[PDB]
């Protein structure tokens, strides 16, 4: 789990470095790699589910 | 068949849509009167500021041939100003239409290369004032964007405050003189920053022991501070 | 009396402006909004979901996320019907003849 | 006994010497609070303790600036991540 | 042998677990597992950083004035998939160099593999004259050291 | 011959006037100009109604344009505004209810 | 005072020591959490390697 959150933690940076905020897919992004964070204790296959 | 018949009723009720109006066509329905804004005040061209710039009060020299009659501020305004709207407010430091300064190039090669030297973009050249509502559309629409972008972040009203002072001081126009005013707001969101990366990763330092003359008088008290 | 306001007051006069006979609701001033992006936005997702161009306009609609309703306009409404019914027949109300649909209006609005 | 021009030093005496107590027992309390903490210090701590600190809210699940450790969920080979 | 990895990764799992559960303190007590692990490591050509770790627990409980960086860093590198990136130089030189390896200096903005020294320098009066020229050289201030005013003095430098 | 292009364009003009006497303190002046606004229209009469019933796509089209031309909410007390608002609306109505409007850059 | 300046003195030498060390084990842990990541995404990697002489997404013609 701290790997996976650290995963998602890079996820962030590089989505958030590389999209501003005039870029219009950052919001959509962002919420799903905060669906990532809600959703690490879980397997894929329920996280499917939740983030699609 | 005669033009726009029922499209004047500020001519057939006498109705001034503002004092200059009401003063050129000499209806008399503002009690106050009209002081004009002087022509330096309604138009002119970009200037140097700073008193550490040998050009100061001079006109910014672009490639193009460009009048070179400034705008004036208002140094020594009136005392009762009665309308203190954000209309009449940013007469004082811009033109609302504009600056005088834009040009009109012969050839498509002459814009490029203006360009990409940094010395035109029509963002700036071609535009007037943003008027207090589009101000306000525009910070709302950026402020509900960082609020989805993050909502536990602490420097989030710092950067709406950035965005919020360059709209006001019309930085698509001015912006060096609109950084001016907003590095302030930037400085605090980069101290934010790090005040947020250090709570988030626990750092911390170890505290000298306390000052043999911490208080400066043993009456006095010691307020304790985290 | 009415001093002039410098140009680093005017973020706090754009959200808390002084008062007029013609007053905003600045509890409603954060509220106040108009997106430039919201057909482009609509386009480009129905473009990258998969749609054509005539599929993408038939399905296009206008913003919801607008400035708000004034509540008066349902909470008022017959009596915002009869000024206007005074109005159109009393030539815009000339020589105070809706004064008393106005003012019943600015006290159901006001109380004291 | 007193005059006007004594005025500072009588105002002075009469509204901190009655502080002189209070000033001994924040000067004792301050020294038993230390004494508890290099006695706990002494007997162990999973993170450290900083003496001379206002507030040490640290432990397992909590960092030094009292928020919840980061990637603290799973255990690891070399033990505490501190 | 796929058969034969699996176990492995297992038993390096294992590992991994009884060492987290007895703490840094108490690391003689998973000795057990050296004897498996470094066959694993013969016969997969993998690493396990075994000895780093042992030697960086050792260390951190008796250190050393350096405070076990060496160890921190060689650790860190060994544990890295495709190997260290940053290691330290074997010489019979006295003094140890930090060395990159040459497939991953595209990945750093390096000139060359040598990092420099290891150890910090040596004060010396000659050294700190020699940096100085050389910046007063690069600088090409006219200017430097010029006084417009020194107090009135027998002495050549009053104060200082 | 271009009544409903005329009374809209005069309508905005009315609009501002009031916006700036009321901004330099005006009574006599946004006064004449509630006055002049066009209240004897009787297709924006007849459109009043409908519009304070109408639900959905025609009145968020009708929202969008009127936010468009005048963003700025006005004070929920102000009687004044708040019919000037009412009357805007109903003739957008009436135009978007004979000839719908086309907001899009995107159309063919 | 003197008597508690050395305690104090032993007792900062001793702080100075931990708080280092913790604070490298931080590190190292973040660092071989961050080991774990690449581990498990270099097995995504295609057989063979990734074709560096080309783009992997191609955008439009050349003509
Ligand atoms: C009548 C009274 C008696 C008159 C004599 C009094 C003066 C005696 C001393 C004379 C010798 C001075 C040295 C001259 C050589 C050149 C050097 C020099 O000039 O520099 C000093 C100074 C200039 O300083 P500078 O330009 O920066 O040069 C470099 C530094 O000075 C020097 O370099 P530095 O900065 O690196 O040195 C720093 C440090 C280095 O030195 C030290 O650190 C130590 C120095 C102190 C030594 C202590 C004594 C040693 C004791 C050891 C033994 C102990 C045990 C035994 C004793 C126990 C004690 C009981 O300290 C000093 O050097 C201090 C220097 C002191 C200057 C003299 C101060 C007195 C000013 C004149 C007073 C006038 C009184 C009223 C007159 C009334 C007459 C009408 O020039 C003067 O001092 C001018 C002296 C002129 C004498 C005037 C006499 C009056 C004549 C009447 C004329 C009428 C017109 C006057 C106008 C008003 C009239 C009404
Ligand atoms: C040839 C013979 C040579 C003989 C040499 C004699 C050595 C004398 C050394 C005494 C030095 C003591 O130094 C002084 O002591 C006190 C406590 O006692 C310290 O402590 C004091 O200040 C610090 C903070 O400022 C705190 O600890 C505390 O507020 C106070 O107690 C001082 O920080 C230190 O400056
Ligand atoms: C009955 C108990 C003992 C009675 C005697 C009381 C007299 C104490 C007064 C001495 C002056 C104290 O002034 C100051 O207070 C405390 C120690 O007390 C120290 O303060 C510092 O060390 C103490 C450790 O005890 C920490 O709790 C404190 O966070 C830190 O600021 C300072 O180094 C000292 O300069």
């Amino acid at each position: 789990v701290d790997a996976r959150e650290m995963k998602v933690d890079m996820y962030e940076k590089l989505f958030k470095q590389a999209a501003d905020l005039e870029n219009p897919c950052r919001m959509p992004g962002v919420a799903y790699l905060r669906c990532l964070r809600d959703t690490l204790t879980e397997t894929q296959s329920a996280r499917r589910s939740s983030c699609l | 068949s005669i033009l726009g018949a029922e499209a004047f009723p500020e001519l057939l009720s006498k109705v001034p849509l503002n004092p200059q109006m009401d003063e050129d066509k000499h209806f008399n329905k503002y009690k106050w009167g009209n002081e004009p804004i002087p022509v330096n005040r309604r138009t002119g061209s970009r200037m140097n500021s700073s008193i550490y710039d040998n050009r100061n009060h001079e006109a910014v020299r672009h490639p193009w041939s460009t009048d070179a009659r400034t705008f004036h501020p208002n140094d020594n305004p009136e005392a009762d100003r009665i309308n203190t709207q954000y209309s009449n407010m940013v007469s004082d430091s811009f033109p609302e239409g504009g600056f005088s300064d834009a040009p009109r190039f012969s050839s498509n090669w002459e814009r490029l290369l203006a360009y990409h030297h940094g010395l035109y973009s029509p963002e700036k050249f071609n535009s007037t004032t943003k008027t207090a509502d589009e101000i306000r559309l525009a910070v709302n629409d950026f402020a509900a964007k960082v609020h989805a972008d993050d909502p536990k972040n602490a420097c989030k009203y710092l950067m709406i405050e950035e965005f919020k002072c360059l709209q006001s001081a019309q930085a698509r126009i001015d912006p060096q003189g609109a950084a001016t005013k907003c590095v302030k707001w930037f400085n605090e969101w980069r101290q934010c920053a790090w005040d947020q990366e250090k709570m988030v990763k626990g750092y911390n330092y170890i505290e000298d022991r306390r000052a043999r003359k911490h208080k400066p008088y043993i009456g006095a008290p010691d307020l304790q501070y985290s | 009396a009415a001093s002039t306001i410098p140009i680093s007051q005017w973020p706090s006069l754009l959200y808390a402006p002084p008062s007029s006979p013609a007053n905003p609701a600045v509890e409603a001033l954060p509220e106040m909004q108009f997106d430039d992006l919201h057909y482009p936005r609509q386009m480009l997702l129905c473009r990258g979901a998969g749609y054509s161009l005539e599929q993408c306009n038939r399905m296009a609609q206008p913003d919801a996320r607008v400035t708000p309703e004034n509540p008066a306009e349902k909470l008022l409404k017959e009596e915002a019907v009869a000024a206007i019914a005074c109005l159109s027949q009393r030539e815009g109300g000339k020589d105070e003849q809706c004064r008393y649909y106005i003012e019943r209006m600015y006290k159901l609005a006001n109380k004291e | 006994s007193t005059s006007p021009g004594l005025a500072f030093a009588n105002l002075t005496l009469l509204l901190d010497v009655p502080q002189l107590p209070a000033i001994w027992a924040v000067n004792a309390w301050r020294e038993l609070n230390g004494l508890f903490t290099e006695m706990k210090t002494l007997a162990g701590t999973s993170d450290l303790l900083y003496p001379s600190n206002r507030y040490n809210p640290q432990n397992e699940k909590t960092n030094r600036m009292g928020r919840p450790r980061k990637y603290n969920h799973g255990e690891w080979m070399f033990g505490n991540s501190y | 042998a796929p058969h034969q990895r699996a176990a492995c990764e297992q038993l390096h799992s294992e590992y991994k677990q009884c060492l987290a559960k007895n703490g840094r303190t108490h690391f003689s007590a998973c000795t057990d597992f050296h004897s498996k692990l470094r066959a694993c490591e013969n016969m997969l050509g993998t690493s396990y950083c075994i000895d780093e770790g042992i030697n960086l627990m050792k260390c951190t409980k008796n250190p050393d004035p350096s405070f076990c960086a060496k160890e921190f860093v060689a650790m860190r590198e060994c544990n890295r998939p495709q190997g260290p990136h940053l290691v330290l130089s074997s010489s019979p030189s006295s003094p140890p160099h930090y060395e990159l390896r040459p497939e991953v200096k595209h990945l750093y903005n390096v000139d060359s593999t040598d990092l420099g020294s290891a150890v910090a320098p040596v004060r010396s009066k000659e050294q700190l004259d020699r940096v100085a020229d050389s910046l007063k050289a690069d600088l090409n201030l006219p200017g430097y050291g010029h006084i417009p005013y020194k107090w009135e003095s027998l002495r050549p430098n009053p104060g200082a | 011959s271009s009544p409903h292009m005329d009374r809209l364009l005069g309508d905005l003009k009315l609009l501002a006037a009031y916006d700036s006497a009321a901004g330099w303190q005006e009574p006599k002046a946004m006064e004449s100009a509630f006055q002049s606004l066009s209240w004897d229209d009787a297709d924006v009469l007849k459109a009043l109604p409908q519009y304070l019933n109408c639900r959905g796509e025609q009145k968020r089209r009708v929202d969008f344009a009127y936010a468009a031309l005048c963003p700025r909410p006005v004070d929920e007390k102000d009687p004044k505004q708040t019919l000037m608002s009412l009357w805007m609306k109903a003739r957008l109505f009436s135009y978007d209810q004979k000839h719908p409007f086309v907001l899009s850059p995107f159309a063919a | 005072q003197g008597i508690k300046t050395v305690y104090a003195s032993c007792r900062y030498r001793k702080l100075n020591e931990r708080e280092i060390i913790s604070d490298r084990y931080t590190w190292l842990h973040e660092r071989m959490l961050e080991d774990e990541v690449e581990r498990v995404l270099l097995e995504q990697v295609p057989a063979g390697g990734f074709d560096k002489t080309r783009p992997g997404l191609l955008l439009g013609p050349s003509t």
